[PDB]
């Protein structure tokens, strides 16, 4: 059953739903995201130009940002250089920095000047997972409080991780694994994306939420929506974007949304059953230690309580960001942009220095259904984290005085025109859900 | 129980977050809000809020004209496109037929007449400008004949006859009294009156389209919508296109584009320091200098030039640039160092752009000096800009989106009601100099009344003027007295405002088709011209209330209702007083920081508030706020909300809050 | 500079005013060195030029008296260059600084046939930075008057044309006072009242006498009181300033 | 300087702290910086901790 | 047909080369450091002016 927001659906804004009791239990959610098809006009020729300013790529900031810490390895007349002979220059450089840096072999110039092939004309197009980044946050709550709370970056963690062979959400969530032709293509007419929300009641069938059991308390679901200029990168500054259907401007009523639902309808013995005894369920909520960075050594002081499971942390350069790249998680140059990191707990090493391919590839290896495509790592205190109704391990966060992830980032990370580059450290802990006399708390 | 100073800067509107230290992260403890040290640093006017929308009359052009539906029929599927055709605001004959053997004349047009819908839904073919006597307020003429020998003509829309798209029938009776030479070459101009409002034009779009289809207009909404009429039951809208008219009218969710936009600095507009009327009439006039000003510029050579631009509207900036890059050239004299003028659009905007002075050789513009033209006219600093060969405005300007302004505006405060009023000033007519006459066009220089030196008429193409003997010069005129061409008709004289391809636009160089007359006896005589005075219509909203105007400076702060407000005379008055005093400001939590806070105070909506804090530091203290926390608090987020529901803006001032909490 | 407050908007604003030439009367040329005294353009009197050892000034032969000069018609050297004449400021150790006395190194010329005329001297005009902090925002700038009361934001501003305009309107309004006990003289005090930082309060004094009495504060102490010490802080943290003042507080105590 | 430095060595001042910082550029995998000297330039850009 | 211009200090115009860079000209930058128009050398005593 598809439902509509209790209040109006905007970009930028908060909105909420209530819940319908249109069944006995809930199972999936999915949030239904409407967006229309994009147009592009020239500036000059619109009667009313002023809009919000979006990325575009006649100014990529991320690649200035990749020249900027390459312009010290540029030997000769950069300034007074042909376009040809600045692109020649800047691939020359970069081999001196990486050689410099990193003791790399240099590569073949004709092999860095990657042509992508862009389209020689107008366009825009909704940014990579469009439908993860439109939810900033939401937040699963029963009776006013809040049960557990989900963020874009970690929706897309949990599917770089967790996505199963055959049944990524390409599709669902508009990601084309950075294909920028693709994201044009289905940007010219509307979208309805399906973004499936991972709470812990989804997870499996004995975990469905008791509806009957918690009849005295509303159950809500509240979303912070993106900012319309994070949604939409374009092929040029000078153009303004338009609503394909309406020939209006793009602005922050066009986002459309609605919450589909699945309800499960009981036999009466056993709703009758449910009502009198659903007693506990075991729960998965999420924790967020966001931090910003400024220098290539960086401590996470994780501040998360009860038996975690594991946690996953990944960063994001400012360039990145500011170019609409929002789940590209690479370093300089397309860099990993860890080296190394260490987990301490009360100063003690609970897991010794290791090189990021340990932390991304074989913990993900060990515990996980896919490894991730994006520099996400992550470190299971669990066997079996997937499983969501059979506990394999936990560290218990409430017990520890300190817990500290400590990092080493590649060279100049969160240096000049980086400055203010994302951390994102999210954990996965157990709690118990309780039902008692038609309240859960 | 200890008390905490809590300290915070805003880096977003409206919200603010505090660290609790881990020293009180204990488990359940009610918090006290003792004091909140407020910056009052909200401006009446911000960025965010400084835009206000106006519009005149909507002109009809043969780019700006058409509305096409496609229908599907619902039993054979079949596919029928309906397509309203409106009349043009000015449309020129090129052709007049002599008479078959019943009497009637052809009148052969240019554009499309448009006169005439084709039958549709087994419908006759109906006449679309017969529908004009019921839409226009009363005494508008639905139609004029310009050209006639006596003058123009107004002809009844139900005289006129079909023949084809370009071209209408009439019989020579209905018009003998008026006919007597279209000059051989120049067979005159179709007429009908420009739009006063959108409700209006959705009507002929309505008649035009049959009314199988219904367009209308909601004022408070400021939306057109579209709807199936007579068409209801058999025929499903499939889609809609057109020109630029259907874009305007359908193509922003129902708002129509043709809104000019000005932007209001932003700035306190409460203390008397600033005048937000003035402001508003100065943001309204752009384009209108109300007396002769001087730029003052440098050479190379030290010779400073003093060039005294002519008083009047521009109508667009690129005239203005025009205008100021011809008077230097003929100040300076020097054909070896041309100064351009141009004015220079923003990539990718239509209607923003900068003044942008260029020479040859360094030059200085003495912009500072207290006898130059006030520079923000221009998008400059009041200082010298100096020792460069270039100069662009610091400032982005608009140019206007489709028309300029015909209307100079005068905004004032009703003494003793405090609404605002945005009234036109009464337009005065011109006097022309008669240059020339050749092909149907008179050639005038303008000049003002009072003084006799050149003025800009504000004038544009297909603008619809009266020519009148010079009339008698105006009290305390200083000029000197003007030989006055004499010219006699029947009827009032009128004239077509036309482009010349061949002469530069300057803004005091305005030329007009005009019947047939002795005109070359004229040349070096004077006239005055006269040109219709336009409605006005301001759209205003508050925060929220309509997504297209939301950075609107708010309907309820100028005591306007939200919507779209009509002076059909040229003036807008205010349905209360302005209200631009500091409002109290919300202050709550942020939801999903807290799983439960107890308040006892609650806003008009029922959200819960810690406090209110009052309209300035003079009302008192900030009330105190009981606020218990049912668990251990690590951080929390406070909202501060305007009453209309805005986030209130900090403008990067701190703010403390002293909290005491329980043990 | 000018200093002052823009009308309407309450903003602080420090303007450079337009930099007026000096005429300069030709005393003598001499090793690639013009001596010149100069003038006021308006009186004719001696004008002191500000100018110094390294400025780097314009040369035009003597411009036209300004509007309303009511000093006598100077006569004018006139010289011709393709390009506008330059030339540094210098130092003379052989002549007495009088501040009207001002040496220029200049492009050779026939400036000796222009002995006992005038020239008109230009220098450029500077741009202005004006650093601002409120108290404990920077550890150098801790005197300062405080950017807020200004309506500056904490840093540098800076004016390419030498104009720096505040982003608020100016402040100079009496604050309101927090009252507090000072940490250490008391092993616990509850509180009702919490600044913004989450600091226990007493009380809040208002910012004037005319805005009402001082809010009623309780406090609860749980030992044995011989003394007590009270902070007295600004709502920026910085600490009030009673110059010389005596204080009086009625306090109830329970039995 | 940072350009005389052939950036081997970034000057950056930051108008919000009021505040001149060095950094090491293009020679940060190569050499470490041990001290600053200098005229008065150096003195009145670095001596009061940036100041 | 070149002219050598002797300074009565250190002109400052060139960066040595270090670290494997070429000889740098300072001043060279100072049409992408300073505003637009901002000359970044004049020369003073031209028979012709200031160039």
């Amino acid at each position: 059953i598809n439902q509509p927001f209790t209040t109006q659906v905007q970009f930028g804004a908060e909105s909420h739903i209530t819940v319908n009791r249109q069944g006995d239990l809930l199972s999936w959610m999915y949030l239904k995201i409407v967006l229309p098809g994009l147009k592009v006009q020239n500036q000059a020729d619109t009667v009313q130009p002023t809009q919000q300013s979006f990325a575009s790529l006649d100014n990529d900031v991320a690649a200035q940002a990749d020249v900027s810490h390459v312009l010290p390895y540029i030997e000769g007349a950069y300034t007074e250089a042909s376009l040809n002979t600045k692109e020649q220059l800047i691939a020359e450089a970069k081999n001196s920095y990486e050689a410099a840096k990193y003791n790399a072999a240099p590569l073949p110039v004709a092999a860095q000047m990657q042509s992508t092939e862009m389209p020689d004309f107008d366009y825009a197009y909704w940014t990579e997972a469009i439908g993860f980044h439109l939810i900033k946050r939401a937040e699963f709550k029963v009776g006013g409080a809040t049960i557990d709370t989900i963020w874009s970056e970690l929706l897309f963690a949990m599917e770089e991780l967790m996505g199963r062979a055959g049944r990524r959400l390409t599709e669902t969530i508009g990601r084309t694994l950075r294909r920028p032709t693709e994201l044009m293509k289905a940007s010219r007419q509307e979208q309805i994306l399906y973004v499936p929300l991972p709470w812990y009641f989804t997870k499996h069938p004995s975990l469905a939420f008791p509806l009957v059991a918690a009849t005295y308390h509303n159950i809500q679901l509240w979303v912070q929506w993106a900012q319309l200029n994070s949604c939409i990168i374009k092929s040029r500054s000078n153009l303004v974007v338009l609503h394909a259907e309406r020939n209006v401007p793009i602005s922050d009523d066009h986002l459309r949304a609605s919450l589909e639902c699945t309800y499960v309808h009981l036999e009466a013995a056993e709703r009758d059953a449910l009502t009198a005894n659903a007693g506990t369920q075991l729960i998965v909520q999420h924790q967020a230690h966001l931090q910003q960075v400024s220098s290539n050594n960086v401590t996470a002081r994780l501040n998360f309580n009860f038996p975690v499971l594991e946690f996953y942390y990944f960063l994001r350069r400012k360039a990145n960001k500011d170019a609409g790249d929002h789940f590209n998680f690479s370093g300089i140059g397309g860099r990993d942009p860890v080296v190394s990191a260490e987990l301490l707990f009360n100063n003690t090493a609970r897991v010794t220095q290791k090189p990021a391919v340990w932390w991304r590839a074989v913990q993900a290896l060990q515990f996980h259904s896919s490894a991730p495509l994006t520099n996400i790592y992550s470190y299971s205190f669990s066997l079996s984290p997937e499983d969501p109704i059979t506990p394999s391990g936990s560290a218990n966060f409430s017990r520890l005085d300190s817990v500290e992830l400590a990092l080493t980032l590649q060279d100049d990370f969160g240096a000049a025109h980086d400055a203010n580059s994302e951390l994102f450290v999210f954990a996965r802990s157990y709690n118990i859900l309780k039902f008692t006399n038609g309240l859960a708390g | 129980m200890p008390s905490i100073a809590f300290s915070g800067i805003s880096t977003k509107p409206g919200e603010l977050e505090f660290h609790v230290p881990s020293v009180l992260s204990k488990h359940n403890r009610a918090g006290l809000l003792k004091s909140i040290d407020f910056p009052y640093s909200q401006r009446t006017i911000e960025s965010s809020w400084n835009k206000l929308h106006y519009m005149e009359s909507i002109r009809i052009t043969p780019e700006s004209r058409s509305v096409s539906v496609l229908l599907t029929d619902k039993e054979s599927g079949d596919r029928v496109e309906m397509l309203a055709m409106v009349p043009l605001t000015t449309n020129k004959i090129i052709e007049i037929s002599t008479a078959t053997t019943d009497g009637t004349i052809i009148l052969v047009t240019e554009e499309p007449h448009g006169f005439f819908a084709p039958g549709c839904f087994g419908k006759e073919v109906r006449n679309v400008i017969s529908s004009y006597k019921s839409i226009f307020p009363h005494g508008t003429p639905p139609f004029i004949l310009i050209h006639g020998s006596n003058g123009s003509v107004q002809v009844d829309p139900a005289l006129f006859e079909y023949n084809d798209e370009y071209s209408v029938k009439i019989k020579y009776t209905a018009i003998r009294t008026e006919f007597k030479l279209f000059g051989k070459g120049d067979h005159g101009w179709m007429v009908t009156p420009e739009f006063p409002t959108i409700s209006m034009l959705c009507q002929v779009i309505t008649n035009a389209m049959n009314s199988a289809i219904i367009f209308n207009h909601d004022d408070p909404a400021a939306r057109t919508r579209m709807y199936p009429g007579t068409c209801s039951n058999t025929h499903v809208i499939e889609s809609v296109s057109g020109d630029s008219l259907a874009k305007a009218l359908l193509g922003y969710d129902g708002v129509y584009a043709g809104w000019e936009e000005i932007t209001i600095p932003a700035g306190m507009y409460c203390y008397g320091e600033l005048d937000l009327s003035k402001m508003i009439a100065a943001k309204m006039n752009r384009w209108h200098i109300d007396r002769e000003s001087s730029i003052i510029f440098r050479g190379v050579s030290g010779y400073t030039w003093n060039v005294t631009l002519p008083s009047g509207n521009y109508g667009t900036p690129e005239k203005l640039a025009h205008c100021i890059q011809h008077m230097m050239n003929m100040t300076a004299k020097n054909r070896k160092n041309p100064y351009c003028v141009r004015f220079t659009l923003n990539e990718g905007s239509s209607h923003r752009g900068k003044f942008v002075f260029v020479a040859a050789e360094p030059f200085d513009l003495l912009f500072g000096d207290d006898e130059s033209i006030d520079p923000s006219i221009l998008g400059f600093e009041p200082v010298d800009h100096i020792g460069r060969n270039s100069y662009m405005s610091e400032n982005d300007l608009g140019a206007p989106l489709m028309k300029p302004n015909c209307n100079v505006y005068d905004v004032d405060e009703i003494p003793g009601t405090h609404q605002i009023r945005i009234g036109r000033r009464t337009r005065l007519a011109v006097d022309g100099k008669i240059r020339g006459y050749s092909g149907g066009t008179l050639r005038l220089n303008t000049v003002n009344r009072t003084t006799g030196a050149p003025k800009c008429h504000g004038m544009n193409k297909g603008d619809v003027v009266t020519l009148t003997t010079v009339m008698p010069a105006p009290d305390g005129a200083t000029g000197t007295k003007r030989e006055g061409f004499t010219f006699r008709a029947k009827n009032k004289i009128m004239g077509v405002v036309v482009a010349d391809e061949n002469e530069n636009p300057d803004a005091s160089s305005l030329h007009v088709s005009v019947p047939s007359m002795s005109w070359t006896l004229g040349i070096g005589s004077y006239i005055t011209i006269d040109s219709q005075a336009a409605p006005i219509s301001v759209a205003l909203f508050d925060p929220g209330k309509n997504q297209f105007f939301r950075d609107s400076i708010g309907a309820s702060r100028l005591g306007f209702s939200n919507g779209v407000s009509t002076g059909q005379h040229g003036v807008v008055v205010s349905q209360c007083a302005v209200n631009l005093e500091p409002r109290t400001v919300d202050v709550s939590f942020i939801e999903g920081s807290m799983t439960s806070a107890s308040t006892e105070m609650y806003n008009q909506n029922g959200k819960s508030l810690i406090t209110q804090v009052p309209s300035d530091r003079s009302s008192g203290p900030v009330p105190q706020g009981m606020v218990r926390f049912n668990n251990a608090l690590q951080q929390f987020k406070l909202e501060f909300t305007n009453p209309d529901g805005s986030p209130y803006h900090f403008n990067h001032a701190s703010l403390s809050l002293l909290m005491e909490f329980d043990d």
